[PDB]
DNA sequence: CGGAAATCATAACCACAATCTTTTT
DNA sequence: GAAAAAGATTGTGGTTATGATTTCC
């Protein structure tokens, strides 16, 4: 892969609400940021380009932000079934920058019998063994 | 640490740029913090689709779905995709 | 190896210090490997002594109190003459507090 | 922390252990702090040479004499050798 | 800022009890 | 409807290869 999977799963994590977490979804979202980053760096380019710039800066990052109606829950970064309807979708990322400070990035322990059962089980090499 | 690798996301944005292209420091490091802030927005519409069907394990449609809700159609296709031909 | 910069570090954290040249920490990388091995291989033997096949905390104790040039270590489980050896070992356990 | 990480103390006790044997998580932690205070018990003879010196640079040089005067010679003539095969 | 070298951090690997989801009763 | 068994799938940590970052220039 091109983005490393655990280090996705732990963003995810991040969030209180979340529990469990499928084998594909990280697999998904790592193609989901490719595509995220692919789409941000070409509209940051443009704004470079009308700038007259051979280096991508910050503030074409943030020109892009700015110019691109779904890349508003991104405004903080750059201070100074149907999709939602521009104010449905609106209220959506109000109440996402409402809760972004409740985000806890240190590693929370979730299912403590799991924890039990990993911590006295024969490992070849740090390997699960059977 | 809440970011995933800046050298990673930095290949990723080269594959976008022309070859000429040079990329600063700052550029690298804003969208690194973006990509984060993606995963996060995307995983916590996600995860209240969950919550509401009474459900504990965010799976591949959930992302999908929040990916439609909150915009990003245009991606949904292509993963559909890149999720069976990954798949064997 | 083990890392540099922690060794510089830990090695800065006495306040006496002051500069450290850059040979230093790889000179203790090489040194603290062998200072592991040492204390392992002393270890081991209480431990083959007692019949297990497990090195656990009270070999590794046993081995401190059997090698004398383990003294300063004598905390963690509760050249020279023998004695003014001594000497630097209490003084280096009293700053230990400090 | 303030410690080297047991992840390295552990791959080198092992190499002074045979296959059959294992090793206690008490056992790693407990080498793990002697090893940090060597570090501190060598540096502080050394750096007590350097201020009677007027020096100001802890160097090799003052590290292996360190070790000689606290008990631990064995470790000198190969430290010497690895110093130079490094090239200094 | 890109690239090479040196240094260092960690993601992936493993398998099963615990837990989640579906189907039966 | 509700309960419960069946069937499906993840979370968990010690080690080390992998490659990410740090240092130079």
């Amino acid at each position: 892969h091109q983005l490393p999977l655990a280090r996705i799963k732990k963003i995810m994590k991040a969030d209180e609400d979340v529990r469990m977490i499928s084998a594909e979804a990280p697999i998904l979202f790592a193609k989901a940021c490719e595509l995220f980053i692919l789409e941000l760096t070409i509209r940051s380019w443009l704004h470079a380009e009308e700038n007259k710039r051979r280096t991508l800066q910050k503030n074409d990052i943030a020109a892009a932000i700015t110019r691109t109606d779904i890349f508003d829950f991104l405004v903080d970064i750059v201070p100074r079934v149907t999709q939602l309807s521009p104010m449905d979708r609106e209220a959506r990322v109000l109440r996402y920058r409402e809760k972004r400070k409740t985000r806890k990035f240190e590693k929370t322990i979730r299912y403590a019998s799991r924890k039990a059962y990993a911590e006295i089980r024969p490992r070849v090499n740090g390997r699960f063994a059977k | 640490d809440r970011f995933l690798p800046i050298a990673n996301v930095s290949r990723i944005m080269k594959k976008a740029l022309p070859a000429n292209a040079k990329i600063s420091k700052d550029a690298k490091e804003t969208v690194q913090e973006c990509v984060s802030e993606f995963i996060s927005f995307i995983t916590g519409e996600a995860s209240d689709k969950c919550q509401r069907e009474k459900r504990k394990t965010i799976n591949g449609d959930d992302l999908l779905w929040a990916m439609t809700t909150l915009g990003f159609e245009d991606y949904v296709e292509p993963l559909k995709v890149y999720l069976q031909k990954y798949r064997e | 190896q083990l890392p540099l910069a922690r060794i510089k570090k830990i090695m800065k954290a006495d306040e006496d210090v002051r500069m450290i040249s850059a040979e230093a920490p790889i000179l203790f990388a090489k040194a603290c490997e062998l200072f592991i091995l040492e204390l392992t291989i002393r270890s081991w033997l209480h431990a083959e002594e007692n019949k297990r096949r497990t090195l656990q905390k009270n070999d590794i104790a046993a081995a401190i109190t059997r090698t004398d040039i383990f003294d300063f270590l004598v905390d963690i489980v509760p050249q020279l003459s023998p004695m003014d050896r001594e000497a630097r070992v209490l003084r280096y356990r009293e700053k230990r507090k400090t």
